[PDB]
Protein backbone atom coordinates (compact mmCIF):
# COMPACT_ATOMS: atom_id res chain seq x y z
CA UNK A 1 0.00 0.00 0.00
CA UNK A 2 2.58 1.74 1.10
CA UNK A 3 4.57 1.83 -2.23
CA UNK A 4 1.52 2.16 -4.59
CA UNK A 5 0.87 5.47 -2.36
CA UNK A 6 5.04 6.33 -3.32
CA UNK A 7 3.60 5.69 -7.35
CA UNK A 8 -0.75 4.61 4.77
CA UNK A 9 -0.28 8.54 5.49
CA UNK A 10 2.95 9.68 3.57
CA UNK A 11 4.82 12.66 4.63
CA UNK A 12 5.28 15.13 1.58
CA UNK A 13 8.72 16.09 0.85
CA UNK A 14 9.56 19.64 -0.25
CA UNK A 15 13.18 20.61 -1.68
CA UNK A 16 13.58 24.25 -3.44
CA UNK A 17 15.66 25.67 -6.01
CA UNK A 18 18.05 29.08 -5.51
CA UNK A 19 20.89 31.05 -6.52
CA UNK A 20 23.82 32.05 -4.96
CA UNK A 21 26.96 34.10 -6.06
CA UNK A 22 25.14 33.36 -9.10
CA UNK A 23 25.45 29.57 -9.23
CA UNK B 1 38.72 55.61 -12.20
CA UNK B 2 38.67 57.34 -9.21
CA UNK B 3 39.12 53.60 -7.13
CA UNK B 4 41.18 52.88 -10.00
CA UNK B 5 44.09 55.56 -9.19
CA UNK B 6 43.67 55.29 -5.29
CA UNK B 7 44.86 51.79 -5.92
CA UNK B 8 47.37 51.47 -8.45
CA UNK B 9 49.25 48.83 -8.78
CA UNK B 10 48.29 46.93 -5.01
CA UNK B 11 49.15 43.77 -3.93
CA UNK B 12 49.00 42.79 -7.96
CA UNK B 13 46.55 45.46 -8.73
CA UNK B 14 43.81 45.56 -6.23
CA UNK B 15 43.74 41.99 -4.62
CA UNK B 16 42.27 43.61 -1.39
CA UNK B 17 39.02 45.00 -1.54
CA UNK B 18 38.09 42.34 -4.07
CA UNK B 19 38.19 40.17 -1.32
CA UNK B 20 36.31 42.77 1.40
CA UNK B 21 33.42 43.30 -1.30
CA UNK B 22 32.72 39.56 -0.89
CA UNK B 23 32.08 39.72 2.27
CA UNK B 24 30.13 42.84 1.18
CA UNK B 25 27.74 40.84 -0.05
CA UNK B 26 26.78 40.40 3.32
CA UNK B 27 23.01 42.08 4.47
CA UNK B 28 22.70 40.61 0.70
CA UNK B 29 22.21 38.32 -1.38
CA UNK B 30 19.75 36.00 0.80
CA UNK B 31 17.15 34.61 1.21
CA UNK B 32 15.56 36.72 3.71
CA UNK B 33 14.16 39.12 2.21
CA UNK B 34 13.16 41.43 5.68
CA UNK B 35 15.60 42.13 8.74
CA UNK B 36 13.72 41.45 12.16
CA UNK B 37 14.68 42.82 15.47
CA UNK B 38 12.56 43.74 18.85
CA UNK B 39 9.03 45.00 17.13
CA UNK B 40 11.07 46.91 14.37
CA UNK B 41 11.20 45.60 11.03
CA UNK B 42 12.59 46.47 7.87
CA UNK B 43 12.22 45.41 4.79
CA UNK B 44 14.40 45.77 1.69
CA UNK B 45 11.89 44.62 -0.34
CA UNK B 46 12.36 47.14 -3.29
CA UNK B 47 16.15 47.20 -3.65
CA UNK B 48 16.82 43.24 -2.89
CA UNK B 49 16.83 43.20 -6.99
Amino acid sequence: AWTQVLLPKIKNVVHELRITNQV
Amino acid sequence: ENIYNRLGEDLNKWQALLVQIRKARGTFDNAETKKEFGPVVIDYGKVQS
